[PDB]
């Protein structure tokens, strides 16, 4: 008949090698992290190839495969995603260029180089001593110093390489017949073939621009404050009509504020969560961490985690008998091998951030039972804001308090909620103004409409209408400062991190409005709540397999993107702030500028 | 194995359903396609036989498992297999049910 069983076969053939030889090569990853020696490399490098060479035999199998006249949905998007692979369909020219450049730039922000210029024979590092001399020193003449001499030697290969990765980029997609890379970026989203729900690319960057629209006020609020607090707190420079010039953004763009909260503390004599006690009275470690994760996990009403995270993880960090990195790393091996891996330490944000990682495991235990071309959610986005919902759900002090993190006649006032509320909202939307930022102007500048050295104005107007940040004396023809962000220069979409926060603020809303807690709103916790945990499971399983708009309108009632839920879970905060910027002007003026 | 244990191999293509009591021996490719293909594989022309997943650090359902199953006919022959039949005492010198 037609090629329908050739493509069903096609495609379960595809699953299976990928689904050994990926294994295979998350096996050399691995057994790298277990222990490196340069033979482990090179195993790692021959798995990489192998695993190269397989990807272009598949891709050129499923070229020639159509998909007008097959009319199954799954085996659609099956096919639609194996017949994708990149930059292959060009001229080798264009891609080993690519491939030299992309090495020439990482190669020059590894060992790019910047300190004192007084002992630089060995002084500390671009992190995290940048960090500590940038976000905790009192006289700024040295910061704006270092801040204003980083891109004096480093943007040079960051600005132009840029631009050649952009038209490199925009031939390639010219060549897949489309625009831009970054639309291949959000591509992942794509789904078709339901009535009414025609999904374009362009609603994506819609929605976004109408959730900061929203958000705006938010952040409003919120540099009022923080303005305020700074006049009362650091009179040495800044005028109290000014704004928050390119010294004081407290890291290397300006993405998280608690070290800045320092100096916005509201109330400092009243007592406040603390659990370094109750860390060190009953002994807790990683042992103990993971125990009450899975304790978290059945008072939800999740069911167990596998026996691969009890016996094949390594629960503790490798020693000091080999050197590896710490990062948070949550590795889904394969068939059943979920492990996790760090440098294990105890502290309550690090408590919710191990309970990210254990959602993150949790997800791959869940989308382990689908077929390679299903073993990722329909969006990228997914997977963080699941972790990240039991994280939310403990960040609140009710089930810390719930599992003895401190006594219980510490009293659960309007205070702690209250700065709790400011503390989410300097995590969040201390960083998503930024986020509008970078993905707005590196949308334009994939879709090559703005002028390569326009970026001075534009985007610092809106440095000057959205977040509040200035410079002492304008950036020159080389000044990239969003190039000095460590993802853009990754190939990475930098919209996705906003659509997991928007994704993690809505199921937290869905977990929070559906689980029938009541009192002060974010006191909602998901533990002791069976339903929530059965609705989550539900959801959390299927993958790509079907559309991803109507499963979230259906567990908290949106059709698309929206900071609706953001608001909601700081309802408190919105009320706070209302409450505190009656006392004298709020916002700042574009034309004055220090 | 800790590298693997592949040295078998399953059979996934056969063009027809068998029966009760039936082995598979032949290696035919499943030409479901019309498009000409014989011996070498080519365009959609996958083998029937296909490797295996087996090691001891995997997780749950991809472990190796044996399976067994006892049958039997139905007294159409002479029954010729069965266990024992309990006893008990057997008693002497004292009135019992023989
Ligand atoms: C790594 O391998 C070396 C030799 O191959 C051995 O001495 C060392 O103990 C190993 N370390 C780990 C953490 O496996
Ligand atoms: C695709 O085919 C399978 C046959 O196994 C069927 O179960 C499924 O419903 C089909 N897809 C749709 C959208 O109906
Ligand atoms: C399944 O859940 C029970 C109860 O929480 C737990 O004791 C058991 O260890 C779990 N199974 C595995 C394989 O972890
Ligand atoms: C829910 O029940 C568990 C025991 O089943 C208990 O430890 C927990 O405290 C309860 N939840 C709350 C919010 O008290």
């Amino acid at each position: 008949s037609t090629i329908e069983e050739q493509a069903k076969t096609f495609l379960d053939k595809f699953n299976h090698e990928a689904e050994d030889l990926f294994y295979q090569s998350s096996l050399a990853s691995w057994n790298y992290n277990t222990n490196i020696t340069e033979e482990n490399v090179q195993n790692m490098n021959n798995a990489g190839d192998k695993w190269s060479a397989f990807l272009k035999e598949q891709s050129t199998l499923a070229q020639m495969y159509p998909l007008q006249e097959i009319q199954n949905l799954t085996v659609k998007l099956q096919l639609q995603a194996l017949q994708q692979n990149g930059s292959s369909v060009l001229s080798e020219d264009k891609s080993k260029r690519l491939n030299t450049i992309l090495n020439t730039m990482s190669t020059i922000y590894s060992t790019g180089k910047v300190c004192n210029p007084d002992n630089p024979q060995e002084c500390l590092l671009l992190e995290p001593g940048l960090n500590e001399i940038m976000a905790n020193s009192l006289d700024y003449n040295e910061r704006l110093w270092a801040w204003e001499s980083w891109r004096s030697e480093v943007g040079k290969q960051l600005r132009p390489l840029y631009e050649e990765y952009v038209v490199l980029k925009n031939e390639m997609a010219r060549a897949n017949h489309y625009e831009d890379y970054g639309d291949y970026w959000r591509g992942d989203y794509e789904v078709n073939g339901v009535d009414g729900y025609d999904y374009s690319r362009g609603q994506l960057i819609e929605d976004v621009e109408h959730t900061f629209e929203e958000i705006k006020p938010l952040y409003e609020h919120l540099h009022a404050y923080v303005r305020a607090k700074l006049m009362n707190a650091y009179p040495s420079y800044i005028s109290p009509i000014g704004c928050l010039p390119a010294h004081l953004l407290g890291d290397m763009w300006g993405r998280f504020w608690t070290n800045l909260y320092s100096l916005t503390v509201p109330f400092g004599q009243k007592p406040n969560i603390d659990v370094t006690d109750a860390m060190v009275d009953q002994a807790w470690d990683a042992q103990r961490i993971f125990k009450e994760a899975e304790k978290f996990f059945v008072s939800v009403g999740l069911p167990n985690m596998t026996q691969g995270f009890w016996e094949n993880s390594m629960l503790t960090d490798p020693g000091n008998v080999q050197k590896a990195v710490c990062h948070p790393t949550a590795w889904d091996l394969g068939k059943g091998d979920f492990r996790i891996l760090m440098c294990t330490k105890v502290t309550m944000d690090d408590f919710l951030t191990a309970h990210h990682e254990m959602g993150h495991i949790q997800y791959d235990m869940a989308y382990a039972a689908q077929p390679f071309l299903l073993r990722n959610g329909a969006n990228e986005g997914f997977h963080e804001a699941v972790g990240e919902i039991m994280s939310l759900s403990a960040a609140t002090p009710k089930h810390l308090k719930s599992i003895g993190l401190l006594s219980p006649d510490f009293q659960e006032d309007n205070e702690t909620e209250i700065n709790f509320l400011l503390k989410q909202a300097l995590t969040i939307v201390g960083t998503l103004p930024f986020t509008y930022m970078l993905e707005k102007w590196r949308w334009m500048v994939f879709k090559g409409e703005i002028p390569k050295d326009q970026w001075m104005k534009k985007w610092w107007e809106m440095k000057r209408e959205i977040v509040g940040v200035v410079e002492p004396v304008p950036h020159d023809e080389t000044y990239c400062d969003p190039a000095s962000l460590f993802h853009v220069s990754n190939d990475y979409s930098f919209i996705r991190y906003y659509t997991r926060t928007l994704y993690q603020f809505q199921f937290q809303e869905a977990l929070c409005q559906a689980a029938k807690h009541e009192g002060p709103l974010h006191k909602c916790d998901i533990s002791n709540s069976t339903e929530a945990g059965q609705k989550l499971f539900n959801m959390l399983r299927l993958g790509k397999s079907e559309p991803w708009t109507l499963a979230l309108e259906n567990v908290v009632g949106a059709k698309n993107m929206n900071v609706r839920p953001l608001l909601n879970y700081f309802e408190p905060l919105f009320t706070w702030l209302k409450d505190q910027n009656k006392n004298s002007f709020v916002g700042w003026s574009t034309d004055w500028s220090p | 194995k800790v590298s693997g244990n592949y040295n078998y191999l399953y059979r996934l293509f056969r063009k027809s359903n068998l029966k009760p009591f039936e082995r598979d021996i032949s290696t035919e490719i499943y030409q479901a396609g019309n498009k000409p293909c014989n011996g070498v594989a080519g365009f959609n022309c996958y083998f029937p036989l296909r490797s295996y997943s087996f090691r001891p650090t995997y997780g749950v359902g991809h472990q190796p498992y044996r399976v067994v199953v006892l049958s039997f006919e139905l007294l159409h022959a002479p029954a010729t297999v069965c266990g024992p039949k309990k006893s008990t005492n057997l008693v002497k010198n004292k009135c019992v049910n023989f």
